[PDB]
């Protein structure tokens, strides 16, 4: 049944024309089996035959599934879609089930099959014309021409939508408080009202769709109380994703592991302490999906932590505005951090994760404030509020922190907590030049081409030190030379460098780098009582600088 | 009503088409308060809802610009104006006035509700498409398409010139002595005349502009410490300075010689030819810090003859109109940061240093935002042009929170900086 509904106007990208391929004929069984469905489709009004004058033609696939009982075929598009002008995003992202309401009664209407009932612009229907030659091809004209959406058309979804939404507005306001929502042949009804006084509103609802043109032949709720929504699983007070099922295998591929990966990211939703870090770490190589990367100890034993986690349920509440919201971070550590986001304790309401990857070290602080962010942006997202933070930092930390960096942040309403892995800066590089400790006057370089380099010092009191480095670069040399420094210093010292480069390290104070030195001047950094760093040029530079590197230079 | 008043076409440069921008998603109060507002202007007759066959979109935000009371529907119209108005930019381009820098007293004033009354062309309107986001995706994106001048477009002040330029000329007859700038919603009026007279003129130019029709210059109200009461109050009699200054006392110890060497050192990357070498001479030595080293002979010429290089800066004070200017800020101390404007890196056009009060709130964003906001005006009164902001906050950080603290209608270019630089000094610039 055609719907009377008011249908939009399309045109084809500017100075374009639409298709014309006349087809390669079958006289199979499938050219009746077309005009079986054909000249019963006419009779419904979704398509017609079309006269033989300038119309071009749209190739028909006769096809039919595995023995799907009903032979039912479909014409592709795919040559139309391109010459077509541009609509509005459909799939402008779906709703999160993190942030919906809690329903009594939800139900579910299948709309397939409805893009089949609204109707296409009357100066576009040309456009999607098809020919389709029987016995001896000496019978061409059975041309016909659609009248409604076109299956897999690229307006069909955009209009759809539009006018499922125009169709509703009568109904959404003569009740209101009854919410709906729609996407691609599903109808999400939901309500509070009991049960009969809501299943009744149904097949009225039903009933005003059926007066317009769309078709429900399922007589009632016909969709299972647990849904299975874009992979999630749905029941009235909790959510989840039951089938969340991970193979074990022993020699696998890049293409596996992306796929791993992605359904353990999936999982990060309510799961908690799911983490990815040394799973994904791997896969950096040069993508080629046939190709078998060898798991480390570490990969191992980051999968079985997380099969032991996703190995029992747990699922996620709903969102009620009354009560407040508030979310947690806490530190897992090699980047790694984990999220939840409640409103009444221990209501799992949604989890995630971030992780500082590949730009490699930065400071803790840095990285729970990089945290933050996403949670800050990822809750206006769904739920359009900002959260309370629970979060472990000392609030003097985090002042001296902005009023040191450079780079400008503001995190909104938080406040303290402990757990173990608390966030807090180890060290502080002094101000001022310490008074009493010695002055170390450094050096780093590298024969480019030839990787050995030299590294070292010299010291206020003609203290010098030059100590060999092969298969080592430009930079690790003048990190080096700190450590050196570092090493051979009392409690407090003072450091000078010729590089700038060397010097941000230290300054941005990080922590637990996978980089083995970077740990050893931490750590240095750590036992010392003060250390004040300078920075020179590396070049025209003196103050000593016109020395040390003349002490550290041999080969080319 | 619907104005039987004849449009100008509108057609942009071919080989590129509408905006199709990401809408970013916003907090429950503002979307509420967007909806309550195009209600209002859909009734108006001013913005209408669309179908699928609009595919182009435009971010909208939530103001307010008052004195933060009633919501403001900011549009950002960054892409449409350069996929228009770029080329609109020439065809009827409103041209800078060059003195209105040198003036004594500027004055700024809405101006945007003006263009409300006039009407769109019928065949681009499409263009002006924007979408109210649902939370959490609930709901289909509401979309609506203006259908008489856009309040944040660049394109609505150049059609409506003519229409000002006459709504104008009583005033500027009268008063002869008076500039007047049309950049966006804003006007720009300069004068020589102290505050009392000043303030009084502009009375009058507000008085005058709402006679002359509903063109009206919102409301006169306090609020800061040493009370204000209308309009936003400039005075480039002043916007001119050496935010340098090298330190008049600490050159005595090795490391603050050290240090000063390098900042000498990126100086001459921007003034040329700069002595420092006989100076860094009395360090080569390797002598330990912290130690008193007093300064030689032929190490003070290196100083004096170039700290006087410092107070006198020339060379190419160009300005190229076909390049754009940069506008890079640094956090500095507390409650100050410093602005640098160029147009080709160390050849800087502006610098300046901008502070606001540590205490009223020590709000690390407000700040920026308030910088940004300034550096900008500061700009358009200069240039009659928006700068690019190379903006050292992170991309999604400024994306959540501009909005909140921008009382400004537009919108300028930007970018954001992921790197610590040494530029940081006492006083910096670059
Ligand atoms: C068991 O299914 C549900 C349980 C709770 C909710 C929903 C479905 N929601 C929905 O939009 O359907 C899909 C897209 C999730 C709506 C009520 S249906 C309008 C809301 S506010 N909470």
């Amino acid at each position: 049944p055609i719907s009377p509904i008011e249908t939009v106007p399309v045109k084809l990208k500017p100075g374009m024309d639409g298709p014309k391929v006349k087809q390669w004929p079958l006289t199979e069984e499938k050219i009746k089996a077309l005009v079986e469905i054909c000249t019963e489709m006419e009779k419904e009004g979704k398509i017609s035959k079309i006269g033989p004058e300038n119309p071009y033609n749209t190739p028909v696939f006769a096809i039919k599934k595995k023995d799907s009982t009903k032979w039912r075929k479909l014409v592709d598009f795919r040559e139309l879609n391109k010459r077509t002008q541009d609509f509005w995003e459909v799939q402008l992202g779906i709703p999160h089930p993190a942030g919906l309401k809690k329903n009594k009664s939800v139900t579910v209407l299948d709309v397939g099959d409805a893009y089949f009932s609204v109707p296409l612009d009357e100066d576009f229907r040309k456009y999607t014309a098809f020919t389709i030659p029987s016995i001896n091809n000496e019978t061409p004209g059975i041309r016909y021409q659609y009248n409604v959406l076109p299956q897999g058309w690229k307006g069909s979804p955009a209009i759809f939508q539009s006018s499922m939404t125009k169709i509703l507005e009568p109904f959404k306001k003569q009740n209101p408080d009854i919410v709906i929502y729609q996407y691609m042949d599903d109808l999400y009804v939901g309500s509070d009202l009991e049960i009969g006084q809501h299943r009744t509103k149904i097949e009225e609802l039903r009933q005003h769709l059926l007066r317009w043109g769309l078709t429900t032949p399922d007589k009632k709720h016909q969709k299972e109380p647990p849904f299975l929504w874009m992979g999630y699983e749905l029941h009235p007070d909790k959510w989840t994703v039951q089938p969340i099922v991970l193979p074990e295998k022993d020699s696998w591929t890049v293409n596996d592991i992306q796929k791993l990966v992605g359904k353990l990211n999936w999982a990060s939703q309510i799961y908690p302490g799911i983490k990815v870090r040394q799973l994904s770490k791997l896969l950096r190589g040069t993508k080629a999906l046939t190709e078998v990367i060898p798991l480390t100890e570490e990969a191992e034993l980051e999968l079985a932590e997380n099969r032991e986690i996703l190995k029992e349920p747990v699922h996620g509440v709903y969102y009620d505005p009354s009560k407040d919201l508030i979310a947690e971070i806490q530190k897992q550590g090699q980047g790694q951090w984990t999220y939840q986001i409640y409103q009444e304790p221990f209501k799992n309401l949604k989890t995630g994760k971030y992780a500082r990857m590949r730009g490699a070290h930065t400071n803790d602080v840095k990285q729970l404030t990089e945290a933050v962010q996403k949670i800050t942006t990822e809750s206006i997202v769904i739920w359009g509020k900002t959260p309370k933070f629970k979060l472990p930092i000392q609030k003097e930390t985090w002042e001296t922190w902005w009023t040191e960096y450079w780079q400008a942040t503001w995190i909104p309403e938080w406040e303290f907590v402990n757990t173990p892995p608390l966030v807090k800066l180890w060290y502080q590089l002094e101000k001022e030049p310490i008074v009493g400790a010695e002055t170390f006057y450094v050096d780093g370089a590298a024969n480019r081409e030839t990787k050995l380099g030299k590294a070292g010092y010299v010291t206020n009191k003609g203290r010098q030190k030059v100590v060999p480095l092969t298969n080592t670069t430009n930079q690790k040399t003048e990190l080096q030379a700190i450590y050196l420094a570092l090493q051979d210093s009392g409690l407090e010292v003072n450091i000078v460098t010729d590089s700038q480069y060397a010097l941000g390290i230290i300054q941005a104070q990080p922590d637990k780098s996978e980089s083995e030195l970077v740990n050893q001047i931490i750590e240095q950094l750590i036992k010392k009582e003060k250390v004040y760093l300078a920075w020179v040029p590396a070049h025209k530079g003196i103050g000593g600088n016109e020395q040390v590197d003349k002490l550290v230079s041999a080969g080319i | 009503p619907i104005s039987p008043i004849e449009t100008v076409p509108v057609k942009l440069k071919p080989g590129m088409d509408g905006p199709k921008v990401k809408q970013w998603p916003l907090t429950e109060e503002k979307i509420k308060a967007l909806v309550e507002i195009c209600t209002e202007m859909e009734k108006e007759g001013k913005i209408s809802k669309i179908g699928p066959e609009n595919p182009y979109n435009t971010p909208v935000f939530a103001i307010k610009k008052k004195d933060s009371t009633k919501w403001r529907k900011l549009v950002d119209f960054r892409e449409l104006n350069k996929r228009t108005q770029d080329f609109w930019e020439v065809q009827l381009g409103i041209p800078h006035p060059a003195g209105l820098k040198k003036n004594k007293s500027v004055t700024v004033l809405d101006v945007g509700d003006a263009y409300f009354s006039v009407p769109l062309d019928e065949d681009f309107r499409k263009y002006t498409a924007f979408t109210i986001p649902s939370i959490n995706n609930e709901t289909p994106g509401i979309r609506y398409q203006y259908n008489v001048l856009p309040q944040g477009w660049k394109g609505s002040p150049a059609i409506f010139q003519s229409s000002m330029t006459k709504i104008l000329e009583p005033f500027k007859k009268q008063n002869p002595d008076i500039v007047i700038y049309q950049y966006m919603d804003d006007l720009y009026v300069g004068s020589d005349l102290e505050i009392g007279q000043h303030r009084t003129k502009i009375e009058e130019l507000r008085q005058h502009l709402l006679r002359w029709g509903l063109t009206t210059p919102d409301k006169k109200h306090q609020k800061e410490p040493p009370f204000l009461w209308m309009g936003y109050e400039l005075h480039p009699d002043k916007w001119t300075v050496q935010p340098i200054v090298l330190p008049e006392k600490d050159s005595w110890t090795v490391n603050d010689i050290q240090k000063l060497v390098g900042k000498l050192n990126w100086a001459s990357q921007i003034y040329p030819g700069i002595k420092v070498r006989q100076l860094s001479k009395l360090l080569r030595g390797t002598k330990a810090l912290t130690e008193v080293i007093p300064l030689t002979e032929e190490a003070e010429l290196e100083l004096a003859e170039n700290r006087e290089i410092l107070k006198e800066p020339v060379h190419g004070v160009y300005y190229d109109p076909s390049k754009d200017l940069i506008a890079e800020i640094q956090k500095q101390g507390q409650g100050q940061w410093t602005y640098q404007i160029y147009q080709e890196p160390f050849k800087n056009l502006k610098t300046g240093k901008y502070a606001r009060m540590r205490g009223a709130h020590t709000n690390d964003v407000k700040q920026l935002t308030e910088a940004v906001q300034k550096i900008t005006t500061e700009s358009i009164v200069i240039w009659g042009k928006t700068p690019k902001f190379k903006l050292p906050i992170q991309k999604e950080t400024w994306e959540t929170w501009w909005t909140e603290y921008w009382q400004a209608t537009w919108i300028p270019e930007w970018e954001f900086v992921n790197t610590p630089p040494l530029v940081k000094l006492w006083y910096q610039l670059e």
